[PDB]
């Protein structure tokens, strides 16, 4: 979705699209924000607090398009109260250093979750919120954008790279791709196959 | 390895070969306070996003051979932690 | 032959001989430990006299201790073979520590172009309460006797090193603090008393840069005097500061509302 927003709104007011996507746990809470040396007392930044400030110094053209800051993850209190007199009103980042860095009209901050099990709503309320029911994307949508991908992308990253020289001037593996595609496309196709098997299968019970 | 693009990526210093990361007991990673495996949502993002941030320099680094493999048992066992399903989604089950 | 064989040179009627090769066969435990890296001069010194023997370590064949009754005296051979053996645990313990004091140069760390600070404390003091601690305890060993001239060398040389380490993290953080302040035209009379004790610590600072090596700068003249001189200094400097802010509080409640820094 924020994939398909992004690059369409980039084509309406002409402007580069461009977001700046991390996973907020998969790094410690210190390496997200950076901390103080515990000697010198020098503050070194974190994978956010660093992206955001290459933005504020707009030394390779940052004013001249829309951010996006994305945090691809799970949501605690903890992670993210470093962030809310930014989300509230006075979009201020105050790092311990004390350097406070300011949030530019051109950005915005997003999160992809998919629980929140584990935010307050004192980390909720200061934040914009859209939810994307599974029920949205049909399992029909699934196997369609799947037969489309088999019948048009080829397995070879060599025929692809084979096949974009040539747009830029059908290997045969794709050929083959495109005629199972013809093959199996019936057993996907509504009240069909792989349909009534996928139903049946979830009915069941398994390990995980 | 920073590529022509100018981009960095992670491989095997072995010359063509991909290196196979086999997790033996995968789902006994402790969650924190807060139900995060994290090197659950780590590994989720290298096969997922295709990578990873260098949290050094801040570099976002691409995986070029390198795939996992992974084996336990099943969470109904003592210590072992039900998987996310933000993750399960790119691991395909085989039970033996 | 086997009795001409030396030191260096051997490795691990009719029922006479057959008994006195039963007997070597038994002892030969002895041999083996008789030839361990354990076993220094001192130990076939104190063999020699023990059992009232004239003869040269220098060259000796198996035939010089199968001489004396290995059977008969396994006792004494034993005896010593345990006072060898327990001596080098203390000995070995007395090579961790040489090794690791003897060679060892203080982490330092750039602070931002103006000298460089001293950073591993908490790591400098576990292992000087490690081995102080084990230095102690090693002083209450059936064989503290020997390496005990050393094991008070280190007592000292280590305690002097935790005293010094002790006014320097402090000479240190207080420096740290005071330093980015160091406003000079609103309180003078502080500003200099720091400019002075910044000098000699950065002056002090620089000679540590040189030789870094934690017992080097330890042989400092008088620094643990200087260090605790300049921690006293620091202590009546920040001690000033801290007036001043709560005279500029006092003289606009509305400061009480804002934090030090």
């Amino acid at each position: 979705s924020w994939e398909v927003y992004l690059e369409a709104i980039e084509q309406v007011d002409n402007i580069k699209s461009e977001a700046h996507v991390m996973d907020p746990k998969a790094i410690t809470k210190d390496q997200l924000f950076g901390s103080l040396d515990l000697t010198t007392r020098e503050w070194t930044d974190g994978l956010f607090t660093a992206t955001l400030r290459r933005i504020i110094d707009n030394v390779r053209g940052e004013s001249t398009k829309r951010h996006w800051i994305i945090f691809d993850g799970d949501v605690d209190p903890e992670w993210v109260e470093n962030l809310n007199s930014l989300l509230d009103d006075n979009k201020l980042l105050t790092l311990p250093n004390g350097e406070r860095l300011a949030l530019p009209n051109n950005v915005r901050v997003m999160f992809e979750v998919q629980d929140l099990k584990y935010a307050t709503l004192a980390t909720i309320s200061r934040c914009g919120m859209v939810w994307f029911s599974e029920e949205i994307l049909t399992t029909q949508m699934i196997f369609q954008n799947y037969l489309d991908t088999l019948s048009n992308e080829p397995f070879d990253p060599q025929e692809k790279e084979q096949q974009k020289r040539n747009e830029n001037a059908i290997p045969a593996g794709l050929k083959v791709q495109k005629e199972c595609a013809a093959i199996i496309s019936q057993y996907f196709e509504p009240g069909g196959l792989v349909h009534k098997v996928l139903e049946d299968a979830g009915q069941r019970p398994h390990i995980m | 390895k920073r590529t022509p693009s100018g981009e960095t990526v992670l491989r095997p210093t072995q010359l063509g070969k991909w290196l196979v990361v086999f997790c033996d007991e995968i789902n006994l990673p402790s969650t924190d306070k807060y139900g995060t495996q994290r090197v659950i949502t780590f590994i989720r993002q290298m096969v997922e996003k295709g990578g990873f941030w260098r949290t050094s320099d801040h570099t976002w680094i691409k995986l070029d051979k390198i795939q996992f493999v992974g084996a336990c048992n099943p969470p109904t066992d003592a210590g072992r932690v039900q998987l996310t399903h933000r993750f399960l989604r790119h691991a395909p089950i085989l039970l033996v | 032959s086997l009795k001409e064989t030396a030191w260096s040179a051997i490795i691990p009627a009719f029922d006479h001989a057959q008994n006195l090769i039963k007997i070597y066969l038994k002892g030969n435990a002895i041999i083996t430990d008789l030839h361990s890296e354990a076993i220094k001069d001192r130990h076939w010194k104190i063999l020699k006299k023990r059992l009232n023997t004239n003869w040269i370590i220098t060259e000796l064949t198996l035939g010089s201790i199968w001489d004396s009754d290995l059977a008969r005296n396994e006792n004494i051979y034993r005896e010593v073979i345990t006072a060898a053996q327990g001596e080098i645990a203390l000995e070995e313990f007395l090579k961790g520590v040489r090794e690791f004091w003897t060679t060892l140069e203080l982490d330092l760390v750039n602070y931002q172009r103006k000298c460089k600070l001293v950073r591993g404390w908490d790591d400098l003091f576990n292992k000087l309460a490690e081995h102080l601690n084990s230095i102690s305890a090693m002083k209450m060993s059936p064989y503290y006797k020997v390496f005990e001239e050393e094991a008070n060398h280190w007592d000292d040389r280590l305690n002097k090193v935790r005293s010094l380490l002790d006014v320097w993290i402090d000479v240190q953080r207080r420096w740290v603090y005071l330093e980015g302040i160091f406003i000079n035209q609103l309180l003078p009379a502080e500003s200099t008393r720091f400019k002075s004790i910044n000098s000699e610590f950065i002056a002090i600072l620089k000679k540590v840069s040189g030789a870094p090596l934690i017992l080097e700068v330890l042989a400092i003249e008088r620094i643990q005097q200087t260090m605790e001189r300049l921690s006293d200094l620091l202590g009546k400097v920040q001690k000033a500061l801290g007036e001043y802010l709560e005279r500029q509080r006092s003289a606009f409640a509305r400061f009480y509302f804002v934090g030090d820094e």
